[PDB]
C-alpha cells in the first residue's frame, strides 16, 4: 500500500528525493497518561539549522537528501524534558519519497511504518512512556504546517497528514 | 509530569529574620529553576532564575541555591514589602506556592453576632453573620448551632488579608436559612475555637 | 522598555468562547516565544501553551488540545488566545507572558496586566443592602460593631465605603463568597465607639456599577 502527499505546486519527478530525517515537536503539560504525542516541529529554520543533518535542500517537516546514521535511528535534542526543544531524528535507513508530477508525492507505507516503529522505539525509551501518538502540525504559516521543500529554486507544499496519524503501543 | 513540592505552606517570620524557602523537583534537571513572588491583584514577578541569579530590580537580600533535586530562596533580612505568596517553576510546571507572612504575638479574637434585619426577613429569607475582628494566628474554627444542632453546608466564609497596622485577619462567617425554618427554631449560636482562647467561644441570641 | 498589554476583563455564559489580546512593545516581536498562563482565584498557575510568532507553530498543554487556539499578527505585535466552549471552572485570569532569556525560555520575566474572564449562567443583577446592626450582642467594651451584608449580585466588583469615605479606621471590607445560586455576596464591618450610636450617623455607601446600582444604608442600633 502507499502513502501520498497532495502538493501545491504539483513537483516533478526529478524532485522525488530520500527522506533522510525529520524534526517534531512534544506536546508538553502533564500527560494524559502515559501516552506522549509527537507533532511535527512547532518551531522554525533554526530548530532546523540546529539539527546539522539537513543537507543540501532546504526543507521543513522532512530532512531531504541529507544524512544518515549507521545501524539504527538516532533522535537527539538540546534538552528532551524541555517542550520548546524540538526533537531531531536521524534515519539510518532512507525511504524514498517519489514525485510524480499528477500533484502528489509517494512513498511506501510499510517502509513508512516500519520506520514509524523504530523512532517510537527510540522515543518509548527516552521518555519512558508506554504509548507514542504522532499527530498532524498543531498550526502555523503554511511554510510549516505542510512539509514544504525547495526544488530547482521552486517552493513546493506538501500535506504530511498521512505521515503523522499513528498510535504506537 | 515535573512534580515540583514546596515547602512550608505557610511561613510566618518577623521583619528582618531569614526567610528560607524550598523546593523539590521530582527529577534531576539541575540547573534550572525560577521563583516568582506574587500579591494580590497583581501579576507576579520574577526574582530568581537559573536556580541563583537575580532578576531585574531585585535588591540583593533575595537569593537561590539548587542542591540537586532540592532548590532554596533565601529572604535575608525581610522587609514588609517581602511578605507574600511564593511559587517555583521549572519548564511548565509550577510549585503549589508558599505563603509568607507576619508572626505576631497571638491575639483571641472579637466576637460578634448579628441577626437577620426585617428587611431581608420579608423577602423570605434569613441570613446571621459571625463577626471574628482582628486575631492572630489565622487558623480558626467556627461552628454554626440551631437549637444545639450542628449546621454543615448552609454558611459559607471570607477571611481579610493580613492587616497593615496590626498584622492580624478577620473573618465573616454567613449563616443563610430561609424564613419558614428560621421560624422553626429558636437559638441561634456561632461557637468559635482558636488558641487565644483557653475554652471554646460561643456567641448566641434567642429569635424574638 | 518591554511592556505587554492585554484586551479587558470578559463575562461568558458557558458554550461561549472568548478572545484575549497582548499587544507587546519595546523588543523584537519575532525573537520570543509568547506563552499564556491563567490562574483561577485563590489557585496556583497553570501553562497553557506557546506560539512561535515567527512560524506560526505552537505548542498546547494536553488538557487544552481541541479548545485552546493561539494565533499572532506581527504586522501590529499581537498574540492571541482563544479559548472556546467555556465552562465555569475557565473563571480565571489570563495572562500572557515571556521568557527572560531565549535559549532556556521558561523564565517569565515579562507579563501583561492579565485578563479577567468569569464564566457565568447568571445574569446581572443589582445586590441587596441590608444593615448589621449594633446591639449588646456586638458590643465589646465600649466598642459597638455593626455593617453592612450586601447580598445576591451579578457580577463582581461591588465597592462599599463608609460615610462616604470619611470613616476608614476601623473598617474591614471582606472578599465576597460566590453562592450556589451563582451570585455573590460580601459584607462590610466597622468597629466603633458605643458612646456615638445616639450621636453619629453611620452610613454604608454601596455601588454595582454592572448594574447601575447605588444605595446609602443608614444602619441603626
Ligand atoms: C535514495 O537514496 C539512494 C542512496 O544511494 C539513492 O541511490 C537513490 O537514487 C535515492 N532515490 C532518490 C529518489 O533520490
Ligand atoms: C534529492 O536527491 C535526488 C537524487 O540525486 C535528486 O534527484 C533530487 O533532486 C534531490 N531532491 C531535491 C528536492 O533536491
Amino acid at each position: 500500500d502507499t502513502i501520498t502527499l497532495p502538493c501545491r505546486p504539483a513537483p516533478p519527478p526529478h524532485c522525488s528525493s530520500n527522506i533522510t530525517g525529520l524534526i517534531l515537536t512534544r506536546d508538553g503539560g502533564v500527560s494524559n497518561d502515559e501516552t506522549e504525542i509527537f507533532r511535527p516541529s512547532g518551531g522554525d529554520m533554526r530548530d532546523i539549522a540546529r539539527c546539522q543533518i539537513a543537507g543540501t535542500v532546504v526543507s521543513t517537516q522532512l530532512f531531504l537528501n541529507g544524512s544518515l546514521a549507521e545501524e539504527e535511528v538516532v533522535i537527539r535534542s538540546v534538552d528532551f524534558r524541555d517542550n520548546a526543544k524540538s526533537i531531531c531524528v536521524q534515519l539510518a535507513t532512507s525511504v524514498e519519497i517519489a514525485c510524480t508530477g499528477a500533484g502528489h508525492c509517494a512513498i511506501s507505507r510499510a517502509k513508512w511504518a516500519n520506520t514509524l516503529k523504530q523512532i517510537a522505539s527510540k522515543l518509548r525509551e527516552q521518555f519512558g512512556a508506554r504509548t507514542i501518538i504522532f499527530k498532524q502540525s498543531s498550526g502555523g504559516d503554511p511554510e510549516f504546517v505542510t512539509h514544504s521543500f525547495n526544488c530547482g529554486g521552486e517552493f513546493f507544499y506538501c500535506d504530511s497528514t498521512q505521515l503523522f496519524a499513528s498510535t504506537w503501543f | 509530569e515535573i512534580v515540583l513540592t514546596q515547602s512550608p505552606a505557610t511561613l510566618s517570620l518577623s521583619p528582618g529574620e531569614r526567610a528560607t524557602l524550598s523546593c523539590r523537583a521530582s527529577q534531576s534537571v539541575s540547573s534550572y529553576l525560577a521563583w516568582y513572588q506574587q500579591k494580590p491583584g497583581q501579576a507576579p514577578r520574577l526574582l530568581i532564575y537559573d536556580a541563583s541569579n537575580r532578576a531585574t530590580g531585585i535588591p540583593a537580600r533575595f537569593s537561590g541555591s539548587g542542591s540537586g533535586t532540592d532548590f532554596t530562596l533565601t529572604i535575608s533580612s525581610l522587609e514588609p514589602e517581602d511578605f507574600a505568596v511564593y511559587y517555583c517553576q521549572q519548564y511548565e510546571f509550577f510549585g503549589q506556592g508558599t505563603k509568607l507572612e507576619i508572626k505576631r504575638s497571638t491575639v483571641a479574637p472579637s466576637v460578634f453576632i448579628f441577626p437577620p434585619s426585617d428587611e431581608q426577613l420579608k423577602s423570605g429569607t434569613a441570613s446571621v453573620v459571625c463577626l471574628l475582628n482582628n486575631f492572630y494566628p489565622r487558623e480558626a474554627k467556627v461552628q454554626w448551632k440551631v437549637d444545639n444542632a450542628l449546621q454543615s453546608g448552609n454558611s459559607q466564609e471570607s477571611v481579610t488579608e493580613q492587616d497593615s497596622k496590626d498584622s492580624t485577619y478577620s473573618l465573616s462567617s454567613t449563616l443563610t436559612l430561609s424564613k419558614a425554618d428560621y421560624e422553626k427554631h429558636k437559638v441561634y449560636a456561632c461557637e468559635v475555637t482558636h488558641q487565644g482562647l483557653s475554652s471554646p467561644v460561643t456567641k448566641s441570641f434567642n429569635r424574638g | 522598555q518591554v511592556q505587554l498589554v492585554q484586551s479587558g476583563a470578559e463575562v461568558k455564559k458557558p458554550g461561549a468562547s472568548v478572545k484575549v489580546s497582548c499587544k507587546a512593545s519595546g523588543y523584537t516581536f519575532t525573537g520570543y516565544y509568547m506563552h499564556w498562563v491563567r490562574q483561577a482565584p485563590g489557585q496556583g498557575l497553570e501553562w497553557m501553551g506557546w506560539i512561535n510568532p515567527n512560524s506560526g507553530g505552537t505548542n498546547y498543554a494536553q488538557k487544552f488540545q481541541g479548545r485552546v487556539t493561539m494565533t499572532r499578527d506581527t504586522s501590529i505585535s499581537t498574540a492571541y488566545m482563544e479559548l472556546s466552549r467555556l465552562r465555569s471552572d475557565d473563571t480565571a485570569v489570563y495572562y500572557c507572558a515571556r521568557g527572560k532569556n531565549s535559549d532556556y525560555n521558561w523564565d517569565f520575566q515579562h507579563w501583561g496586566q492579565g485578563t479577567l474572564v468569569t464564566v457565568s449562567s447568571a445574569s446581572t443583577k443589582g445586590p441587596s443592602v441590608f444593615p448589621l446592626a449594633p446591639s449588646s450582642k456586638s458590643t465589646s467594651g465600649g466598642t459597638a460593631a455593626l455593617g453592612c451584608l450586601v447580598k445576591d449580585y451579578f457580577p463582581e466588583p461591588v465597592t462599599v465605603s463608609w460615610n462616604s469615605g470619611a470613616l476608614t479606621s476601623g473598617v474591614h471590607t471582606f472578599p465576597a463568597v460566590l453562592q450556589s445560586s451563582g451570585l455573590y455576596s460580601l459584607s462590610s464591618v466597622v468597629t466603633v465607639p458605643s458612646s456615638s450610636l445616639g450621636t453619629q450617623t453611620y452610613i454604608c455607601n454601596v455601588n454595582h456599577k454592572p448594574s447601575n446600582t447605588k444605595v446609602d444604608k443608614k444602619v441603626e442600633p
